RNA sequence: GUGUCUAACACAAGGAAGUUUAAGGCAACAACAGGUCUGUGAUGUCCUUAGAUGAACUAGGCUGCACGCGUGCUACACUGA
RNA sequence: UGGGGAUAGAUUAUUGCAAUUAUUAAUCUUGAACGAGGAAUGCCUAGUAAGCAUGAUUCAUCAGAUUGUGCUAACUACGUC
């Protein structure tokens, strides 16, 4: 199937209206900025179903 | 009270000075009164700037700029966070 | 020596998305003869991430109306369900269960925009999805809860459209795809 | 966590009248504090012992504010003991 | 580790316990015309005090039922009876 | 549906002067609605939440109540405006 794996470098901050989203920096040798839901930590894989367009803060 | 000593503007030695119209909404405001922000900005994001450099013909990169000079009326500027309400003493401070 | 239910050693699993492997209880100190350990998981965020996966599964399964807190039957039902998987296919039931958790975990979620989901959240949703499918199949039906659970796990491992877990996972992902 | 003014008040009185009595270890400081000061509750006495131990951690690095010892002041006082161009311009102006 | 590197926080280790160990008791300043004179031999005024609005006795009533709203219980099942 | 016990009939008991507008109790019989609940809205982060009981209070007589007490022992963030 289709999916890619990017490794978390930095947890940037807790975002969104209810605070349940997290802004997160991920490395593919390319740096990415993503928004993730749920408890997460640095140095670990995050699976990306779509890899494209780096994310503005919510 | 009378809040403004200078009228909020370059009133001194002048009668009429032309209105400009607000970038946000077309509200007329005197050029002397108007809230001006230069906004020198690049169109590129950081990842986009990396992708454009990699994509680029040439190593040399001209870095396309946005030169705006965006003028806000008072009502818009306070709404959209270009100014604050300061404090009675602090309303005279040019930083 | 150490084996789950005295019959499943459970010391070796395949990679999945790699993110899953950290969470799951394959290591010899986290593998156990029988699930019941009932720890304290409220100290901080990652304390609950260290839970035995079989204990987490039975606790997830047991909550439902009349059933609340009936943990030993839920262990017997999971034990029976793994036995059903072992009879049905020659693969280890735990391995099939790991595949079902990999398949059941969605990779995106959304707000009014679309977002990724964390590995812990993916595991928690997957376990929940397997138990909800079994529960939905069970309630007001002739099929056994053990039979429903085993069928849901194998079908989710397969990636079948019959699976409630695949159908829900697809729906969550589809809503994420729709939103973006 | 954090410690109150009363806990601090007892700790501050300690060192001021018992500078050289204290040691690094918390248990010995508990005994010293108990020996010097009558503190009615174990929890309160342990907290004061704790804070005095923290004050001990802060000191032993040389001088710091809020306390005084004559010896360092005495040590410091014992310890301490024309026509070139940059000078010239002022002299030349003076005459 | 982070922190004026103070006050202190974060992580790990140790440890029965690390958030002040966990839970209560506790209850400022100043109000509200909040409730209670259907608890008081706490109580003003006003009513009442001999075919008594007191004390006491015999029934009946507080729960009746076109109907509207609180709060609980019992259920809606085979992960059960 | 053998889930369910509304609603009703015949009893023999118990308390009390008095039990009838089923006091309360048991035996047999009678065998309703309810197919998981709209708009709404409650409580809850660790032995909690939930489920299951049970002591005490009122009491001549009685728990579907309140207040305690135990046991069975979850989920999910572990934060944000």
């Amino acid at each position: 199937e289709k999916s890619k794996l990017a490794k978390v470098e930095k947890v940037l901050g807790r975002t969104g209206s209810r605070g349940g989203v997290i802004q997160v920096r991920a490395q593919f040798g390319r740096f990415l900025i993503r928004n993730v839901k749920g408890p997460v930590r640095e140095g670990d894989i995050l699976a990306l179903l779509e890899t494209e367009r780096e994310a503005r803060r919510l | 009270p009378k809040k403004r000593r200078n009228g909020g503007r370059s009133k001194h030695n002048r009668g009429h000075v032309n209105p400009l119209r607000c970038s946000n909404c077309g509200r007329c405001v005197p050029k002397d009164k108007a809230i001006k922000r230069f906004n020198i900005r690049n169109i590129v994001d950081t990842s986009a700037q990396r992708d454009i450099k990699e994509a680029s013909v040439y190593s040399t990169f001209q870095l396309p700029k946005l030169y705006i000079k965006q003028c806000y009326c008072v009502s818009c500027a306070i709404h959209s966070r270009f100014v604050r309400v300061r404090s009675r003493e602090q309303r005279r401070v040019r930083k | 020596d150490i084996k789950l239910f005295k019959k499943w050693s459970y010391e070796e699993i395949n990679i999945a998305d790699l993110s899953l492997v950290d969470c799951i209880a394959v290591s010899q100190k986290a593998c156990v003869y029988t699930p019941h350990t009932a720890g304290r998981y409220q100290k901080k965020r990652f304390r609950k991430a260290l839970c035995p996966i079989v204990e987490r599964l039975v606790n997830s399964m047991m909550m439902h109306g009349r059933n609340n807190g009936k943990k030993l039957k839920a262990i017997r039902i999971v034990a029976y369900a793994f036995e059903i998987i072992h009879l049905m296919t020659g693969e280890n039931p735990l391995q099939v269960f790991v595949n079902a958790v990999q398949k059941g975990g969605p990779r995106e979620d959304s707000t009014r925009q679309a977002v990724d989901v964390s590995p812990l959240r993916r595991v928690n949703q997957a376990i929940y999805l397997i138990c909800t499918g079994a529960r939905n199949a069970a309630f007001r039906n002739i099929k056994s809860i053990s039979e429903c659970l085993a069928e849901e796990i194998i079908n989710c491992a397969n990636e079948s459209s019959s699976s409630y877990a695949i159908k829900k996972k697809d729906e969550i992902e589809r809503v994420a795809k729709a939103n973006r | 966590r954090v410690r109150t003014k009363t806990i601090k008040r007892a700790a501050r009185q300690i060192v001021e009248k018992y500078y050289a009595k204290l040691t690094l270890d918390f248990q010995i400081n508990k005994k010293i504090t108990e020996e010097v000061a009558i503190i009615p509750s174990k929890r309160m006495k342990n907290k004061v012992a704790g804070f005095v131990t923290h004050l001990m951690k802060r000191i032993q690095k040389g001088p710091v504010r809020g306390i005084s010892l004559k010896l360092q002041e005495e040590e410091r006082e014992r310890r301490l003991d024309y026509v070139e161009p940059d000078t010239l311009r002022m002299i030349k102006s003076l005459g």
